[PDB]
């Protein structure tokens, strides 16, 4: 049930040095 | 991996090694779905051509790991396999059709900062999701060049047309495959290499800023070749045959 929210980083509100890159893709990859 | 960088600690702790007891070695990715269960690519248990066909007793998992190499003792945990289980139309003859297996744990993991299970995609966010130009995340300790890393490394890779991954190979591929990374016309570069098979393609949800397993890194040809594209076992597409499996033999 909380499968896929990584205590280092959802579970602390904090952003991996990569991730927005893939968030980006949904606005500009089609 | 090919033109990633270092993972940061904790990025992807559904991240497992795959490794060969004797002689020690590693041998391929794999991801934690579970407290006990891990899904791997068929082919890093079962390839005939290579005399390739390992019982439960020749492996272990090796999860929570940052480092290649060394024993993490207050990280990783180090797990015995109960029994695995290769899809029985696992094509190794032809296409590699169907490359998946899942292996069951002798006992549950506990969870930690550095362990924990990705989600497997339910319909909808894989219809959602699984678009070409979309960008998804691959990870693993495999070779850098077609040279290996000292931590985890990660690449982020965009999902390939079907018929642009069709015309890149003279391999038959099916729908239980799909493939990603970038076009020559893009200018930019990125694969998985030796090693990294078996492990996970991921890709965020927007719509509940979870982390979703919809790949598992299965074959290319070389590594971030141009005109050349990684191909996926399509997660999805074999959910069917998780859950029969799960349900079978137990969570
Ligand atoms: C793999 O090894 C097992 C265990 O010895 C054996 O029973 C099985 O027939 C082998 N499978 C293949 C496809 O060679
Ligand atoms: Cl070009
Ligand atoms: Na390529």
């Amino acid at each position: 049930a909380d499968c896929g929210l990584r205590p280092l980083f959802e579970k602390k509100s904090l952003e991996d040095k990569t991730e927005r890159e893939l968030l980006e893709s949904y606005i500009d990859g089609r | 991996i090919v033109e990633g960088s270092d993972a940061e600690i904790g990025m992807s702790p559904w991240q497992v090694m795959l490794f060969r007891k004797s002689p020690q070695e590693l041998l391929c990715g794999a991801s934690l779905i579970s407290d006990r269960w891990v899904l791997t690519a068929a082919h890093c248990l079962l390839y005939p051509p290579w005399d390739k066909n390992f019982t439960e007793n020749d492996l272990l998992v090796r999860i929570g790991k940052h480092s290649r190499t060394r024993y993490e003792r207050n990280i990783e945990k180090i797990s015995m396999l109960e029994k695995i289980y290769i899809h029985p139309r696992y094509n190794w003859r032809e296409n590699l059709d169907r490359d998946i297996a899942l292996m069951k744990l002798k006992k549950p993991v506990a969870f930690s900062d550095y362990i924990h299970p990705v989600c497997l995609p339910d319909r909808e966010t894989a219809a959602s999701l699984l678009q070409a130009g979309y960008k998804g995340r691959v990870t693993g300790w495999g070779n850098l060049k077609e040279g290996q890393p000292s931590v985890l490394q990660v690449v982020n890779l965009p999902i390939v047309e079907r018929p642009v991954c069709k015309d890149s190979t003279r391999i038959r591929i099916t729908d239980n495959m799909f493939c990603a990374g970038y076009k020559p016309d893009e200018g930019k570069r990125g694969d998985a290499c030796e090693g990294d098979s078996g492990g996970p393609f991921v890709m965020k949800s927007p719509f509940n800023n979870r982390w979703y397993q919809m790949g598992i890194v299965s074959w290319g040809e070389g590594c971030d070749r141009d005109g050349k594209y990684g191909f996926y076992t399509h997660v999805f597409r074999l959910k069917k045959w998780i859950q029969k499996v799960i349900d079978q033999f137990g969570e």
